[PDB]
RNA sequence: UUAGCUAGUAGGUGGGGUAACGGCUCACCUAGGCGACGAUCCCUAGCUGGUCUGAGAGGAUGACCAGCCACACUGGAACU
RNA sequence: UACCCGCAGAAGAAGCACCGGCUAACUCCGUGCCAGCAGCCGCGGUAAUACGGAGGGUGCAAGCGUUAAUCGGAAUUACUGGGCGUAAAGCGCACGCAGGCGGUUUGUUAAGUCAGAUGUGAAAUCCCCGGGCUCAACCUGGGAACUGCAUCUGAUACUGG
């Protein structure tokens, strides 16, 4: 069904990742709906490192969107930040 | 909502059937000359009321045969 | 550099080729197409067609030959 | 003050019973690198006295160009035999990108920023003479006021 | 034929100009009426007139400067083999502005300048500088 | 000239006509050697120029120079070729690769050593 | 990718002193500095007008030591960036880390600074830099590192430079070994007789 | 240095058919339909975002990344 | 692994093409229309800066040259942006269908043309300002751009009906 999830972009050994919602069954870093958020793993943390739309996640949820345990960990984790 | 075509009649011998020519002016992608260019359809009229010569308006609609996805909405203008 | 294994042998001029060329025969063994050289053209020396000539042949082509000696 | 420079130097022959006679010419522009312009060309038959004729010439038959902050009025196109020349006031930082023969008489003339062709013939002599005579037909915005009787905003 | 009469129009003036004559005519037209109005109105000519009803001839009083042409260039660009058209952010300027394109719009015909401030396009009848 | 010209004939560039067709837009081809020989050259030179017939492995058959002062070639030499033509040799269009395959390097150079297949000489 | 060989043969190819000795001679006592290296030095060159584009090109990069992909690259970003090309090749330039390094006269030439750099004897901002282009920024602070502070090739470099003309740009503590450079520099900063011009003109032809 | 092409052909009625409109199919009827604004035939070719070049307009191009299509030893076929 | 600290010693790390004009770089010796060079012109028969070696020099540099290949310069297919008396180019001449173009006025129409609004023009790429790897390549945020298409509503001078 439709997903959201990482796209993995970035450079070797410099992961960063793009959360895309999309048809599970396309690749990775193939055909996908709507871009969402990214999540850099690197990133300093001086300052951002992870940025999601959360009005347009949750839209898609409810309209049946599943979400990737690493997504589903971000949501908490940005949820908890503010 | 009616999005519609105008046009005039170049054969009006198939039973229920016409062919309309739309005719417009292009500019020429390359050397600018303003074109003339011509689009052919094969449109519906059941009941044969279009006559050859006739300016008619067409509107698209969903297949009706191998070739015709358009039927007539009305006559304009006839017997030049 | 200039490598030496050039010939000096002789021959007879036997055509009158166009462009300074003959079928100069090499005393030795066959003729060649013997073309005359700079400088026997440029001290230009006519050479009639049945003149003893002195040739130059590289081996890398006996089949051909500058003449070198006028006469 | 007046700016002068050396175009092209070539070598001609005249042909007498005794033979080829040798000679030079020499093209040349002096200008006042602020808007004032002429070229000059000379024959003798050693290149000193050649390139020295020219300057002559070239400091008469000067010519004047209304000039704009450096740069020039408007586009404008030049012709002389072979050579169709063009050239456009650029905007400012770019200097002069043109050919030998034009920068010459765009530099010693005082257009600093301009966009410069040249057409067909890239003869110097008839290149530098279309381009002395494009820059002398161009017309300034007080000009163009003038004859058309107005001296609105375009003033 | 006499196919283009507005290049006929812009050559008439530009040969009697090339000939410092004081004045020339031609058959008039709404067309021609309105591109002159426009010539003097830019102060590229005197004045003009039409005279007649039936055969209606108009005629342009020239202008000189400087024992000069006040028309220094007039030439044609859409033309009946080539029709030009430009929108209002297409719109081109002669000489960086200091001449004129001659511009028909729905609002009639006025200058590159008019037609650019009253937000239009149109087609692009000719160049004057 | 005419706008309607153009309208119903497009300007239509010219395709370039290649001058190493045999090539076929390889940047060498390989092929036997069918004959090597010398020829004189044309008007206003002089020489015996060392050349060599060649059948390359697309089937083509060509003529090639074999460039330096002295060379070890013969029929069924393998050899390597190039673009580049000879030009008071007509018909001469390609230079064989001196170093490469069979063809060996020429002998004794120090100079351009890399056009004549010559190694670095111990030194 | 540096240049190894003999420099004061630089300097007598392009007519002028290029610093690449501390200066603690006078150059015209170490080579014949007005003279062209080789057999022909003596001989002039009737030198055409690309050749004087050439040479001024080699001489700004003989002067920092860049080879010619580094220094074409300098160029093209100068191209790129906003404001007078000519003058932002020579901002580029001058930005440098191995050249702030002489500039603050930690190195007695343009070579010693940089090998100061690779050699991890600067810190940027408390922070170990290496690399000989890396770009220095307004407010940066480059110093000598604790370790490198002793090194006594860096208080004879700190004399020489306290009697070159001292630059405006650069505030310069010489008993901390640290330096500040403040802004880049002007245009009228740079020595007037580099034609930046004709380096233009070469790399748009 | 290809000018004529076309019998399921173009349309109509009705039955059948598909997940669905449809000559998709069949019978009957009308005689149409396409074409110099290039049909038919012949040669070549996956299309695009874009890539390289060029001041631009253009020219050339369609590896790597992404979108669509097509293919899976060759020709044909359907089953789930 | 990145990165940081320590040890040993300049220690293990420089080649390639070119130097007659175009084109930055010149001399000697050898050869003698030979051997050979050659992108184009063109070098070589006794002073060859053009062949080959040397010394010197110029340009690049972990590359440098040669070949292949696209575009550029080429306004040399010219829409922007060319030509046809003598340079390549007016059909030997006329009539004429299709086609292109068409004098002048009014009204009408609103296809061409013009304006506005709305939707769409995937992301990446390109460009602008920032951020992250010691810098750079590279990665990345946001923007701008996608100069296009389509629908609706208007304007009516010019073109078309």
């Amino acid at each position: 069904m439709v997903t959201i999830r990482l796209a993995r972009h970035g450079a070797k050994k410099r992961p960063f990742y793009q959360v895309v919602v999309a048809d599970s069954r396309n690749a990775r870093n193939g055909r996908f709906i709507e871009r969402v958020g990214f999540f850099n793993p690197i990133a300093s943390e001086k300052e951002e490192g992870t940025r999601l739309d959360l009005d347009r996640i949750a839209h898609w949820v409810g309209q049946g969107a599943t979400i990737s345990d690493r997504v589903a960990a971000l949501i908490k984790e940005v949820n908890k930040a503010a | 909502k009616i999005r519609t075509l105008q046009g005039r009649v170049v054969s009006d011998k198939m039973e229920k059937s016409i062919v309309v020519a739309i005719e417009r002016f292009v500019k020429h992608p390359i050397y600018g000359k303003f074109i003339k260019r011509t689009t052919k359809l094969h449109v519906h009229d059941e009941n044969n009321e279009c006559g050859i010569g006739d300016v008619v308006e067409i509107r698209e609609c969903r297949p009706l045969s191998k070739t015709k996805s358009w039927t007539l909405v009305r006559v304009v203008e006839k017997a030049v | 550099a200039k490598e030496k294994d050039t010939i000096r042998t002789e021959g007879v001029v036997t055509e009158a080729l166009p462009n300074a060329t003959f079928r100069v025969k090499l005393d030795s063994g066959p003729e060649i197409l013997a073309y005359i050289s700079g400088k026997m053209r440029m001290h230009y020396i006519r050479i009639l067609p049945g003149d003893r000539v002195v040739v130059e042949i590289t081996p890398y082509d006996p089949t051909r030959g500058r003449i070198v000696y006028r006469k | 003050e007046l700016q002068e420079k050396l175009i092209a130097v070539n070598r001609v022959s005249k042909t007498v019973k005794g033979g080829r006679i040798f000679s030079f010419t020499a093209l040349t522009v002096v200008g006042d690198g602020n808007g004032r312009v002429g070229f000059g060309y000379g024959k003798a038959r050693e290149v000193p006295a050649a390139i020295q004729k020219a300057m002559e010439k070239a400091r008469r038959n000067m010519i004047n160009v209304a000039l704009n902050n450096g740069t020039l009025q408007h586009p404008v196109k030049g012709v002389h035999t072979g050579s169709r020349v063009f050239m456009q006031p650029a905007s400012e930082g770019t200097g002069i990108i043109a050919g030998g023969a034009m920068r010459a008489v765009l530099e010693v003339a005082g257009v600093h920023n301009v966009l410069a062709k040249a057409y067909g013939s890239t003869n110097p002599i008839n290149v530098v003479r279309a381009t002395i005579d494009g820059l002398e037909n161009m017309n300034s915005p007080e000009m163009v006021a003038a004859k058309r009787g107005k001296s609105v905003e375009e003033i | 034929s006499m196919q283009d009469p507005i290049a006929d129009m812009l050559t008439r003036i530009r040969n009697g100009q090339a000939a410092n004559k004081a004045a020339v005519t031609m058959p008039s037209s709404k067309l021609k009426v309105a591109i002159a109005n426009v010539l003097k109105e830019e102060g590229f000519i005197e004045d003009f007139k039409v005279e007649g009803d039936t055969k209606p001839e108009l005629e342009l009083t020239l202008k000189y400067f400087q024992g000069k042409a006040v028309v220094e260039s007039i030439q044609r660009v859409s033309r009946p083999g080539l029709r030009i058209y430009k929108r209002k952010d297409e719109l081109p300027k002669v000489m960086a502005g200091l001449g004129i394109a001659v511009v028909s719009t729905s609002k009639g015909v006025m200058t590159d300048r008019a037609a650019r401030q009253a937000g239009l396009g149109g087609e692009i009848i000719c160049y004057v500088a | 000239a005419t706008v309607n010209q153009l309208v119903r004939k497009p300007r239509a560039r010219k395709v370039a006509k290649s001058n190493v067709p045999a090539l076929e837009a390889c940047p060498q081809k390989r092929g036997v050697c069918t004959r090597v020989y010398t020829t004189t050259p044309k008007k206003p030179n002089s020489a015996l120029r060392k050349v060599c017939r060649v059948r390359l492995t697309n089937g083509f058959e060509v003529t090639s120079y074999i460039g330096g002062e002295g060379h070890n070639l013969q029929e069924h030499s393998v050899i390597l070729i190039r673009g580049g033509r000879v030009k008071d040799l007509p018909g001469v269009r390609y230079h064989t690769v001196r170093g490469a395959l069979d063809c060996s390097g020429v002998k004794d150079r120090k100079q351009a050593r890399s056009k004549y297949g010559v190694k670095r000489p111990k030194a | 990718a540096r240049y190894l060989g003999p420099k004061l043969k630089l300097s007598r190819r392009e007519g002028t002193d290029l610093f690449l000795k501390s200066g603690v001679r006078a150059i015209d006592t170490k080579c014949k500095i007005e003279q062209a290296p080789g057999q022909h030095g003596a001989r002039k060159p009737r030198l055409s007008d690309y050749g004087v584009q050439l040479r001024e090109k080699q001489k700004v990069r003989r002067i920092y030591g860049v080879l010619e992909r580094q220094f074409r690259n300098y160029y093209k970003e100068a191209a790129r960036l906003k404001g007078n090309t000519g003058e932002n090749l020579l901002a580029l330039l001058e930005g440098r880390l191995d050249n702030v390094v002489y500039r603050m006269g930690f190195g007695a030439t343009r070579a010693e600074a940089r090998q100061l750099v690779s050699h991890k004897a600067i810190m940027v901002n408390g922070r170990v830099v290496n690399i000989a282009s890396y770009q220095v920024s307004p407010n940066d602070v480059v110093s000598i590192r604790e370790k490198a502070k002793k090194q006594s090739r860096v208080k004879a470099a700190l004399e020489l430079a306290e009697q070159r003309e001292k630059p405006t740009w650069l505030e310069v503590d010489a008993g901390k070994m640290e330096g500040t450079f403040k802004r880049k520099p002007e245009r009228s900063d740079l020595s007037a007789d580099i034609n930046e011009h004709l380096i233009v003109e070469l790399y748009s032809k």
